[PDB]
DNA sequence: TTTGAAAAGCAAGCATAAAAGATCTAAACATAAAATCTGTA
DNA sequence: TACAGATTTTATGTTTAGATCTTTTATGCTTGCTTTTCAAA
């Protein structure tokens, strides 16, 4: 059986886009096709820019590392906030050989393995450029005799906050012995993810005094100075400029989620931007009108949906206070620029170039421009006081702009990318009628699913539960006569009828249904058995809403 | 419980009170009825195949209308992680075999092969899983320089696969259906590192399921970035007949 | 109260490491040097719990007790009165 | 405003779970000389 | 047939992942005793 194997491969027998028909299934398939094609143009125009930005990130990181690296002690570099995913390349300079030795905490169980791996890497690189050796530090001693060149080792310690600091301290003290060989120079790179002070107290004071003789700090987080996330957000602004607009709720959600992630919030930002674009091009039937070629394909369904617009609602209510024409109005009034993105780019390049204000985030600037508080964002620097009237902007609440918007009100972004996983499990357990429809019809209405009843009795019990008392409490809610009527409603199965004929049938059925749910609860992680060979009491591990 | 709160940290602190020794009951299973294995199995399958089968079938017909959205999420590089109350075994097989592999195979013109891991099995082993992955995908063998010094050959091979498949066209070649990504042998760190690094590759589709309430504790920022999950609650109150036989039930 | 510079806790760490290196304190229940190379190799592939906690919580034991300290510290020393309890 | 009394907290004792690690083995990873296969000349 | 070269067999060394068992220390239940705030007079 395939259900009992560890793994198996299936080559299933077979006998064109994932977009479905909107407009209650009265949309045409050609509009589905151009929805797909418009989504792909927007996605490609975003991700080409994102790829260029990422390549620029690694390029300037390599340049800054090499500048700090080449311009009787170690040359120590602390890369603060580093995920250790940077490819360090050394120069090719004659009469000296430069080796990069990368060491991970998995590759560092003790000092002996650290030295053996480093010396194998040293000998492998030096043999690969231009007789066996012992993989210890004497190869560093005899390097000029065996290869005719001076030696520059750069040690890149990947993920320093995971390494054993006693082993690392002993390895650095061991590497100190190479200082007397006159042809060797050693650089150390520590990829720190917490703080320098944490790795200060985990090392010996003499090791700190050794490292202090020549050291530099280089801070490269994912949003060091916000400069790289601003580029990604601006490329997303340019790919939807004049085409889609951002609500303040969506930008607020973006800022809230980037505040909750430290090292990898650039990819998280790209992830929610692409998921919002996916949700729009999967949801909105009006996205074909993103392209101004498709405006002649209007229908009565389109005009019926677009009439329920609150901005158009207020516009026609103001008109009455003060179809063909509606069609011409809808054609004419979607042309304009919506200049919030151009003004945001102008304010960004004015603050970055002229005033030399560089520690700003474009996302909160765009949020304040969306809510009309750009002065209330700008007055935190006390340098653009003379230009507050210069950079003043107020948004124009254009009509049917919510038919082309990226907005977070349904919680689809919350449910898909950052769900309340444990709370959703507990809510589905406690309130199962929001899961199972309300359509053996007598039993399905009078008795709950066993997992939900077990969770209802679980929630209102103590920290320690006696499972016999728990099983009696579960048994008192079940109906006896309806269960016995349901178990006898299968006349083909005679063992069921024979067990239903016994006077202790309901206790056995209740115990079977109780034990299946108890093992389900144990597998899910809700309950914990106390002892291995007692199995008489349980502890609750899980409380709802915490 | 003789308590004032049930939910939140208030309920956590209020329900963990020091119960006295005299208040504790002494009831055991000795006053419980004795059942055999066969009547347990008989009542089990009868209740699984007749209690609320019609609402479960209606709800399963409701969740099948989300299959094009799942396919659309898989074409953009997201990995599907399905969670909920009840078994998701039949759902994952039916979506990944009856729907996803023929749609992907027709969309890029045999069907796409589907490798199914059973993480509810304690004997699910990452080396044999990578052996079948190597058999299906035929990657280039590591050179002597790439083997490092007693390095893990599986992880180094997958890193070679990652910087090989970055240049290939974005065509899905393998579907990886992981049942119970939180099961006893798959939840270990080496297996999770292996599967997140396989989730990096655009040309592999990842469909996974979890059962534990604490399953997002398995993934840090590196693993959540590499996995790139879209989460979907598909709670159905399915009985989990297949996964229950890998534990000793009657004890 | 009856003037010595009171050294801060960040400076006493160097003194503490010097005292550990000079075999005045030993880590609690530490085996030390193994009898043979096989046990030493087995110990070199295991990470001890003392080396993964911060240094200010590591448990130590004395190689010289307070009574010995009272025996060999001179009477003219101004910390002599605290070797008594 | 009191009452008092049942819940909460303290503490000695003791069985028991569990942390730490000593000792060891399987398995992945790695090398190598002699024998044996293998495709040609 | 002979033979150079490639692969297999036999044989051993290196390193990591994990199991088992012991010893010492945390911890959870028992039981008796003291303090304390909360639902009625």
């Amino acid at each position: 059986a395939d259900a009992q194997r560890s793994h198996y491969t299936v080559y299933p027998s077979l006998p064109h886009i994932p977009f479905v028909k909107l407009l209650s299934g009265k949309e045409s398939e050609v509009n589905v096709e151009k929805r797909w094609e418009l989504y792909h143009q927007l996605h490609s125009h975003f991700h080409d820019q994102v790829d260029h930005i990422i390549d620029n990130i690694e390029a300037d990181l390599k340049a800054e590392i090499s500048d700090l690296l080449y311009s009787r002690c170690f040359n120590t570099i602390f890369l603060l906030g580093s995920d250790s995913t940077t490819k360090i390349e050394l120069k090719d300079e004659s009469s000296r050989y430069n080796v990069l030795i990368e060491l991970t905490p998995k590759e560092s169980p003790n000092v002996r393995m650290m030295l053996r791996r480093s010396m194998y890497k040293l000998y492998s690189a030096a043999d690969a450029e231009e007789n066996d050796v012992s993989y210890d530090l004497s190869l560093v001693e005899n390097f000029k005799r065996l290869f005719g060149k001076d030696l520059a080792m750069v040690f890149n310690f990947k993920d320093v906050d995971s390494i054993n600091f006693n082993t690392l301290d002993n390895f650095i003290i061991l590497l100190k012995s190479a200082f007397k060989y006159d042809h060797v120079k050693i650089s150390l790179i520590f990829n720190i993810n917490t703080n320098l002070s944490n790795i200060e107290k985990n090392l010996r004071q003499s090791t700190i005094r050794l490292l202090k003789r020549n050291y530099h700090k280089l801070d490269v987080s994912s949003n060091k100075g916000f400069k790289y996330g601003n580029q990604i957000f601006q490329s997303f602004l340019d790919t939807v400029d004049g085409k889609l607009n951002l609500s303040d709720r969506f930008v607020e959600f973006i800022l809230s989620k980037m505040a909750n992630n430290t090292n990898h919030n650039l990819q998280l930002l790209t992830k929610m931007l692409d998921y919002s674009l996916m949700s729009y091009f999967f949801q909105n039937a009006f996205s074909v009108f993103i392209d101004p070629v498709n405006v002649d394909f209007l229908n009565d369904d389109y005009l019926k949906i677009l009439s329920r617009c609150p901005t158009f609602m207020f516009f026609v209510e103001g008109l009455i206070k003060q179809n063909r024409g509606l069609e011409e109005f809808f054609v004419e009034f979607l042309v304009r620029e919506n200049p919030i993105n151009g003004h945001a780019k102008f304010v960004a390049r004015f603050l970055e170039e002229e005033l030399n204000i560089t520690n700003f985030n474009l996302i909160e600037l765009y949020h304040n421009l969306l809510i009309g508080k750009l002065d209330s964002y700008l007055d935190r620097w006390s340098a653009c006081k003379e230009y507050k009237d210069r950079l003043h902007f107020e948004p124009i609440d254009t009509i049917f702009q919510e038919l082309f918007t990226l907005d977070n009100r349904s919680g689809l972004l919350t449910q898909s990318i950052f769900p309340s996983y444990k709370s959703n499990i507990e809510d589905n357990l406690l309130s199962w009628e929001q899961v199972l429809p309300s359509l053996s019809g007598d039993l399905d209405k009078i008795m709950a699913p066993v997992l939900g009843q077990l969770f209802k009795l679980y929630r209102e019990a103590n920290m320690t539960i006696n499972i016999y008392d728990f099983y009696i409490a579960f048994r008192e809610t079940l109906p006896k006569e309806e269960i016995l009527n349901f178990i006898r409603k299968d006349p083909s199965n005679t063992k069921l009828l024979e067990l239903a004929e016994t006077p202790d049938a309901f206790d056995k059925v209740a115990l079977i249904l109780f034990m299946q749910a108890i093992f389900a609860f144990e597998n899910m992680g809700l309950i914990k058995f106390q002892s291995t060979k007692s199995y008489d009491l349980v502890e609750k591990c899980v409380w709802r809403g915490i | 419980s003789a308590s004032s709160f049930l939910d939140t940290f208030e309920g956590y602190f209020d329900q963990r009170k020091i119960v006295r020794t005299n208040a504790k009951s002494r009831h055991t299973m000795s006053m419980a009825p004795d059942v055999t294995r066969e009547e347990f199995s008989l009542v089990s399958n009868f209740f699984n195949e007749n209690f609320q089968k019609r609402p479960r079938q209606k709800l399963f017909e409701i969740q099948k209308k989300m299959f094009p959205q799942y396919w659309f999420e898989l074409t953009q590089g997201f990995s599907l992680l399905f969670y909920g109350v009840g078994s998701k075994r039949n759902f994952l097989e039916e979506f990944a075999i009856d729907y996803l592999s023929p749609k992907i195979a027709y969309s890029q013109l045999n069907s796409i092969p589907c490798l199914i891991l059973n993480g509810y099995n304690p004997s699910c082993n990452y080396r044999d899983v990578f052996k079948e992955i190597t058999d299906l995908l035929v990657p280039a063998e590591l050179t002597r320089s790439e083997t490092k010094y007693w390095g893990n050959h599986v992880i180094l091979q997958i890193q070679k696969m990652i910087d090989f498949y970055k240049n290939q066209p974005l065509d899905i070649k393998l579907i990886l259906v992981v049942h119970n990504l939180d099961g006893p042998s798959i939840r270990k760190n080496t297996f999770q590192t292996m599967l997140s690094f396989l989730s990096v590759i655009r040309q592999i589709a990842i469909v996974a399921s979890t059962d534990h309430i604490y399953a997002p504790l398995l993934w840090d920022n590196m693993k959540a970035q590499n996995y790139n999950f879209v989460f979907h609650d598909i709670s159905n109150f399915e009985p989990s007949t297949v996964e229950s036989t890998f534990q000793d039930v009657m004890k | 109260s009856r003037t010595i510079k009171l050294w801060l806790k960040k400076d006493v760490k160097n003194v503490w490491e010097n005292l550990v290196q000079l075999d005045f304190f030993t880590e609690k229940s530490a085996v030390g040097l193994r009898d043979n190379a096989t046990a030493a190799f087995y110990a070199s592939n295991y990470q001890f719990q003392g080396t993964m906690i911060p240094f200010d919580l590591r448990s130590y034991q004395m190689q010289i007790i307070l009574q010995e300290l009272r025996r060999i510290i001179p009477k003219s020393n101004m910390y002599y009165s605290w070797t008594q309890l």
